[PDB]
RNA sequence: AACCAGAAAGCCACGGCUAACUACGUGCCAGCAGCCGCGGUAAUACGUAGGUGGCAAGCGUUGUCCGGAUUUAUUGGGCGUAAAGCGAGCGCAGGCGGUUUCUUAAGUCUGAUGUGAAAGCCCCCGGCUCAACCGGGGAGGGUCAUUGGAAACUGGGAGAC
RNA sequence: UGAGAGUUUGAUCCUGGCUCAGGACGAACGCUGGCGGCGUGCCUAAUACAUGCAAGUCGAACGCUUCUUUCCUUGGAAAGAGGAGUGGCGGACGGGUGAGUAACACGUGGGUAACCUACCCAUCAGAGGGGGAUAACACUUGGAAACAGGUGCUAAUACCGCAUAACAGUUUAUGCCGCAUGGCAUAAGAGUGAAAGGCGCUUUCGGGUGUCGCUGAUGGAUGGACCCGCGGUGCAUUAGCUAGUUGGUGAGGUAACGGCUCACCAAGGCCACGAUGCAUAGCCGACCUGAGAGGGUGAUCGGCCACACUGGGACUGAGACACGGCCCAGACUCCUACGGGAGGCAGCAGUAGGGAAUCUUCGGCAAUGGACGAAAGUCUGACCGAGCAACGCCGCGUGAGUG
């Protein structure tokens, strides 16, 4: 039988859409923030500068809950140097 | 320190692995139906630091936190070694 | 969420209740912190027995009595005179 | 609140253990029995008769658990003949150990503190017109846990005869 | 606080078995069967389950369709009327069952200088403002249906950037517990945040306020998670077991420590104080019994753990690896126009089947207890009560003095 829990249904397939969607593009900031540092070329500071703030902007509008976002900028800072 | 973990004594069986040692400690009980005092023993294993005791050393040791996969008190004073 | 609230322990139709307080999320009789008093149905008026170092000193923690208990308790006044007294600060 | 003892008592055994009977037709067959054992003109073991004999809507039977069982004996058993000393020796591990000084205090006892949920079995007191229900107290739930002391005895270390 | 009788013999003392007298039951089976006061009722097949009820509610973030009213009689302020949602909270509580499990599952005693926690009292700055895109509905497409598509509208406490918080964390500086690692107070070095918001009062200016929120982050309360000492089982006609196993280094990952997972290096670890293997079993408060030491049991009531037809796996969510939610595989069962579809009685009554054997397909939230809700109310086979059964305890009976 199925009573009102079909209402949930819809509402955690929207919230995987948009929460995967959104988590991704996480992943690819910071896929492309290792790929910036790691390639030492021409602009070496400014454009990892501009992508380390792009990653934090992403970084504390995401959800861990609170924690290993802080875990991920302690392991973020000690990879400038 | 506002509140003591147990500090247990013993001696030392065998340390051939790194910073690590095999601490015994010993008692007697009873048996529980008859009365002797029967003696056992266990093998406990706590971290040490840079290879401080020997085989044969009196030492002793504290509570700490899961240290290792299993291996789980630290070292804290080598008292009474012979050779 | 604790809860102060009742406790019904009667025979077959007479009950007798004991006022205690517990989280909501167990069941009516099952387990508690601590039997804060008690109280007859029957015979009114059926006292409240107290130490009373346990209610001011209980709902200051942050506790919210039901329907029945708190309109039993409004007749020491306690809580009134807690915030009544939250002027000591 | 008007009237009645009327509407209103039950069940298994009697050879010993086993308190709790006598007598009549039944005849090693039909039967009974927890153990011992009863049956061929006696069954004081089938039916009848009054009795007798038992708890208080019960009474017998089957099955399961503890006692009596000192018949796993630590408290609390034994091995000449009744069950029971290996055919005999050498010895690893283990168990147990002469006297004494000093010393540690693992085992030892003890003071204080924390907990051993609620309800149970207890005891005291109330109500439930007496069973059942609730209330407050205490041993009750440790081989517990921390903190402080003794070195008489056994472990441990240094020595002595 | 500890009671002994019968039976070995022509008769005797020892030793030794067998049996009886005492209790207890979730009992059953025969005979008996008056009333009431309390209880209890699938211990077998965790076997398969027709039929009917077990969990919804919401205006003060919010917007749009459907009734009657004096609605400037054509539409009409305004009151109660509202299908799905940007939309919240609940459905992880409450009820069942003991199949698994010989281990940190439980019981005690402790730890967290290795941890997370939806309401209340607040706590340092607060309590930024500004902006922009979409369902239902209407039309259409396939099929009787479960239902699956296009074109057009709108609502915000969804979406967007933007400076405003470093007390995150690091360095440095300045004072102690240590348990080494470290952590506990004050100021600075580099990086970063959001709900820009509701019903009402006054409404002189065209905004002061009562009931409502979100943080840069803190505290209490509550619940959860990890980890250790000790304790509770039979077999030696079961003696060796282990290769992410044991340690180190580095990285990843988690609410955090850690072979939890990877890459490299060294060969370690456990065992007669019974490991590994086979078999049985949920654990405890407690209950029966006994002088006591003990022995047996874990059904009523309370606490913990584990399971949802069998086995995997994740998502939403603070919280589940989710009783009823989703996806996939397996066994079974049902409906149809045959093209396709649907489900799990270990919820309450009830059905077949097994069995020596265990109830009614009832009433109602009056009461206590939840969930939603400014508040009336709404849901409840939780629960409160009526059935049935000598199944257990009882309070008793069928008068007292008599003839």
């Amino acid at each position: 039988n199925i009573e009102s829990a079909i209402k949930r249904v819809r509402t955690s397939a929207n919230a995987n859409a948009k929460n995967s969607s959104q988590t991704n593009a996480m992943r690819t900031a910071i896929k492309k923030f290792e790929e910036a540092v790691a390639a030492g070329a021409d602009n070496v500071d400014a454009l990892y500068n501009e992508a380390v703030k792009a990653v934090d902007m992403a970084a504390t509008k995401g959800l861990i809950h609170k924690n290993k976002a802080n875990r991920d900028k302690i392991r973020l800072s000690k990879l400038a140097k | 320190e506002r509140n003591q973990r147990k500090v247990y004594q013993g001696r030392v069986v065998s340390d051939k692995m790194d910073k690590t040692i095999t601490v015994v400690v010993e008692t007697k009980k009873n048996h529980p139906i008859y009365g002797k005092r029967m003696k056992y023993s266990k093998k406990y294993k706590a971290h040490d630091e840079n290879n401080t005791a020997k085989v044969g050393d009196i030492v002793k040791i504290m509570e700490t936190r899961p240290l290792s996969a299993t291996k789980r008190f630290r070292l804290l004073e080598v008292v009474e070694e012979a050779v | 969420a604790v809860k102060i609230r009742l406790k019904r322990m009667g025979s077959k139709k007479s009950p007798f209740y004991r006022i205690v307080v517990a989280d909501s999320r167990s069941p009516r009789d099952g387990r508690f912190i601590e039997t804060v008093g008690t109280y007859n149905p029957l015979k009114d008026p059926a006292e409240v027995v107290l130490k009373e170092d346990l209610v001011l000193d209980w709902l200051s923690k942050g506790a919210q009595p039901s329907d029945t208990v708190r309109n039993i308790l409004s007749k020491e006044g306690v809580m009134k005179k807690h915030h009544e007294a939250k002027n000591v600060k």
